[PDB]
């Protein structure tokens, strides 16, 4: 799951899908690229793609076998960063292609944490829906209904019920 | 031209933001009451370095202008940081543009490149920048400094940290005012007059290495040598150069605005010679660019890029200068980390001096078509605008309504896809500045640090000061006054694991780790945030295509720039103002 | 057209003589040997705030005069208190009076006065006031700020006090400088460079309202909301406008010395144009004073007059004009708080915009005869000088001076005794008056020593508590929607209306006991000044009139000067102004 540096075609690939570019991303996969190429920081295309919200990348490198739980060089997931930054149809898409809900990162920190302290709501549901452990604790022992306490997001309190 | 007047500051270990949201901001509100002002330009670096630039009306005097806004930074320097205040604000009427470099090398190789940036620094720099007409003087370079590198595993074992090295370097280097023996008003019948003498500052590694941290419970001494490793090195590393290839140092010299450009070169030049006999055995001036008979070599890699990537750029650049064009370059004096738009790990420029105009006959070896066969010749090289010189139109997209960075970028975006869709009328349309980059964020846990008693002032100093290195206090360095600073050995503050290796100490007295208080992921950030008249802003370049108008370009541009989302603006600058 | 510098400084929660005796006189001490000076005057005010004029000969280069003025103020700047250097000193080469008003309203009614002064503040007043030819820039109203409004209550409870606020939002609200991963010098070889990112600065009430301030030993935790209410609001409350009885803020625009009118008045409407496009909806400026087609009405309260009486007085003014006056007066732009006599809780001002020329024939309704009209119905009101005018040379400006360390009380008694003489004179002498404020009610509160000492409870921890609860404290600064704005702690209301709140107050001691306020300080009323004036760095008091009906100003002059030859040794006096 901790993947590797690629090269020229794993370079492109990773810039690409990055920025968006959906026609060089179809290129690049058809003409060989690793799907999985990894950065300095151990993002894969997938992480790129959820940071960025670029969702036609996300299911298109899915299609050609990405790596759906994808380790960062700190523990951290593309659904972690699809669900912290509030990409609801990538945190649906992931999930429905394999991604491990219950994934903690180095710092025990899972992607319900994450979706709970930036108070996305919608995404907090889809994650309980595919079995997101609630009482999941951090590092810090902090659960998210603690964070919801500790936030004083009402809305969030009573969805984690 | 518009004369120009340019505030600099900066900020050691600061991320742009920091930068921005701490000194930029808080001087560009600050900026009001000056005549004549057209328009206000900033960058904010991760570099920890903030440039400010004020365009004025053309036929506005630039004295005038420059003290106007020294004024008005005066009385902002009160809202700004501690730690950029005492490294100096500068304010400057210059030309942005080199009017000459003086080279410095060591024809014995007995100096490194960093003990002639040295020499450069504490014996020629500040006379040469005295001389009139000279604008602006920058070192290609670094003065010492005295350096002390932590260990965070021998800091740990003595149940110390960076705060208590810091506050040991100021108590004992320091200077102390204790008066007079008989001094005024005095007893009647004294016979003695005599200056006290308590501490004086500290002149050498030897006496920074017995600073005095701790004596232990069974006696034993702890002393600053047994935390860390103590040399002379530079305030900062960021900028090396070369001179055909070995190492050098030297003075990028700028006119002030409305100088003569002769007079000063003049000038300049007897200052030097006043320098020349007392030069260590070795050490030559060389003249690697004199305003044709030169140009310059621009190189920018995208940012991330480190030191060790962008020397690999600049040796081709060299290489090529030195081999395929031997017959007329006479030099290349080439430098890691300052370019033509300012500094960065990711940038570099190479200053080029042709052999005499005579030697060099025909039309194929005269600058323009030199730099033109070598502008061709780097356009191959892969991921660096890598050309060489001696038109368009300067667009700044602006945020209008709080937007944020995230969202500007969004826009900056949505303009430049929709500008490519016409390459009929524009081209080359692109920012000037940086993409955002990878940064590791952070985050201490205020509750853990207070239940383990761990005071966030202890965590943040001891971050700051292993990770981004800390200006304490001054020491005197073969008599010339100089700072002190100190930083993580460069071994322990490489990796993100290392971040667990450096300890706090608690109310208590145990030592606590990083990893116990702290939480850690990657984030993307900006290491160059722009600002145009107060608001936060892209500038973008380009060019009409061929058979097209620049009217017709900036027409279109407009156009574009009105189907931007909400609360994006925009205006035109330089070139484009008229 | 003298020219004048001016020098403005603003200490929060400090009374007037506060002001006076840490900044007013360290500066002045500094303002000589500047070219071509005449002669200088000041007033510290108990709104905090200092604004010393420097006057120069005409002819006299502004650009120069400013220079001499802050080189001269940079001596004095280390020696003031540091809350007067966070603010940001001024200093300026204004015309005394506006050019312009540049009005904004919400036409949907969708925002509050304070939400456009905010606006206003943030998004449109520094680049009106880098416009060249733009002296001094007025805004109607407020910046927001953060506002932590304490409860005594609440913080007694947890054993905290405002010292445990201030430190916990200067802690917590932070911007720090962490460096990088595998920056320079490296280890040879490193491919990684990031920089580090920690803690930012705060942008919104839910953050600081989670502010850590305490663990407790039970484990659960103290929250700066538990002791505080959070919201955005001004750096201070004291400035309110109107624009027809509708809610508004504004700039009041100065021109600089020497700049053109026309010129300037164009590249200010030029950059108002900039800003429209970008206008939240409703947003609307409006133009209520252009330079016949307009005047002023000044409203001044005696010293004491709350905000809500200003207000009442100013309701009167704005009525008249848009019942009395409707078939002339196009708009009228009320601002409660601030003046012609600088500002304060008892002043007010309304800028007032006629119609058309030609849409007001006839000689009663021109400016001189609506002026005349206004003033003469203004005059009935009581406990309040109300009048209009169109913006004198038989009138005289006159210093009275403390030349021997006789104190403000004694330069009072003479000032009296001079006023009661002029009016026994009213063939030569007409209405004698002082420009300035009379001494008001003031509380008076004396820490005693002995008992805090005794009690472990230090000085400094009293006094902070006492001026960041009732005078309230700028601890740093946060950011508002990506600009840089103030964080203020100050006591919510409620607790800080009436002297038995003193007592709700409590502060800690080194051995952790809470001690209130009433432990260890005393009060009593008194009177004070809350606008002391100065004239050539001595205590002064200004006094107008104007000559008798026929008699020049030179033979009134000659009177005024027999009448005070006559006051107590050490009061002297001079000439300023006009008489100059």
């Amino acid at each position: 799951h901790h993947h590797h540096h690629g090269s020229d075609l794993g370079k492109k690939l990773l810039e690409a899908a990055r920025a968006g570019r959906d026609d060089e991303v179809r290129i690049l996969m058809a003409n060989g690229a690793d799907v999985n190429a990894a950065d300095v920081v151990g993002w894969t295309p997938l992480h790129l793609a959820a940071y960025w919200g670029h969702l036609e990348i996300v299911e298109v490198l899915l299609k050609n076998g990405a790596d759906v739980n994808a380790y960062d060089t700190l523990g951290s997931t593309p659904l972690h960063l699809a669900a912290h930054f509030g990409h609801l149809e990538i945190v649906e898409v992931l999930l429905k292609n394999g991604a491990d809900v219950n994934a903690k990162d180095d710092n025990g920190i899972t992607p319900l944490h994450l979706a709970a302290n930036r108070g996305h709501l919608e995404i907090v549901e889809v994650l309980l829906k595919y079995g997101a452990d609630v009482n999941a604790q951090d590092k810090f022992g902090k659960t998210a209904f603690d964070i919801s306490i500790n936030n004083g997001n009402e809305d969030l309190a009573e969805i984690l019920q | 031209a518009p004369p120009a007047v340019t505030i600099s500051a900066s900020y050691p270990g600061a991320d742009a933001k920091t930068v921005q949201d701490t000194v930029t901001q808080v001087i560009e509100q600050n900026m009001n009451g000056i005549d004549n002002l057209m328009y206000m330009s900033s960058n904010s670096d991760s570099t920890g370095t903030v440039q400010i630039t004020l365009t004025f009306e053309s036929g506005t005097d630039a004295d005038i202008a420059q003290v106007q806004v020294q004024n008005k930074l005066q009385l902002a320097m009160p809202l700004l940081p501690q730690e950029v205040q005492q490294q100096g604000v500068s304010v400057e009427k210059s030309s942005s543009s080199f009017l000459m470099v003086v080279g410095v090398i060591n024809t014995d190789g007995t100096m490194t490149q960093e003990d002639i940036s040295d020499y450069v620094a504490a014996n020629m720099k500040d006379a040469i920048s005295r001389t009139s007409g000279v604008g602006d003087v920058q070192l290609f370079g670094s003065q010492y400094a005295m350096r002390i590198w932590m260990n965070p595993n021998e800091l740990n074992k003595f149940q110390l940290t960076p705060v208590d090295v810091i506050t040991a370097i100021k108590a004992q280097n320091a200077q102390v005012a204790a008066g007079q023996l008989g001094g005024t008003p005095p007893v009647k019948g004294q016979q003695l007059n005599a200056s006290i003498i308590a501490q004086t500052r500290l002149t050498s590694t030897e006496e920074f290495g017995k600073i005095l941290l701790k004596v232990n419970q069974d006696g034993s001494r702890v002393l600053l040598r047994d935390v860390a490793k103590i040399e002379l090195g530079g305030e900062n590393y960021d900028i090396i150069a070369e001179f055909n290839g070995q190492p050098a140092s030297g003075l990028g010299i700028k006119l002030a605005t409305g100088a003569n450009a002769l007079d000063t070169a003049a000038a300049i030049r007897a200052e030097l010679a006043k320098m020349e006999p007392f030069f260590p055995s070795g050490l030559k001036i060389v003249y690697p660019y004199d305003t044709q008979g030169v140009f310059m070599t621009m190189v920018q890699l995208p940012a991330g890029a480190t030191q060790e990537r962008t020397q690999k750029v600049l040796n081709e650049v060299t290489h090529y200068y030195l081999t395929k064009e031997k017959n007329n370059v006479e030099s290349v004096f080439a430098v890691n980390g300052f370019g033509f738009a300012g500094r960065g790990q990711n940038t570099g420029i190479a200053f080029v001096s042709l052999k005499d105009w005579a030697d060099r006959p025909g039309e194929e070896n005269k600058v323009e078509a030199i730099t033109m066969r070598a502008t061709r010749a780097f356009s191959q090289i892969k991921d660096a605008m890598v050309f060489a010189f001696n038109t368009g139109f300067d667009f700044e997209l602006i945020d209008q309504a709080g937007l944020g960075h995230e969202k500007l970028t969004q826009a900056r975006n949505q303009l430049l896809a929709e500008a490519a869709k016409h390459p009929d009328m524009l081209t080359s349309v692109r920012p000037n500045g940086l993409e955002d980059t990878p940064q590791f964020k952070i985050d201490i846990d205020q509750e853990k640090a207070q239940a383990l008693g761990v005071s966030i002032n202890d965590i943040n100093t001891t971050l700051g000061a292993a990770w981004g290195g800390s200006y304490v206090n001054d020491f005197i360095d073969r008599g010339r006054v100089k700072k002190v600073y100190v930083m993580s050995e460069a071994k322990y503050r490489m990796l993100p694991d290392d971040i667990g290796d450096w300890y706090v100490r608690a109310a208590d007295g145990q030592m606590v780790p990083f990893s116990a208080f702290s939480s850690s992921r990657w984030e993307y950030g900006s290491p160059r945030l722009e600002r145009y008249n107060g608001l936060p802003s892209m500038e973008i370049l380009g060019q009409a295509a061929p058979g097209k108008s620049t009217g017709e370009a900036m027409e279109l541009m407009e156009q574009l720039a009105s189907k931007l989302p909400t609360g994006v603006g925009y205006d035109w600058t330089g070139m484009s103002y008229q």
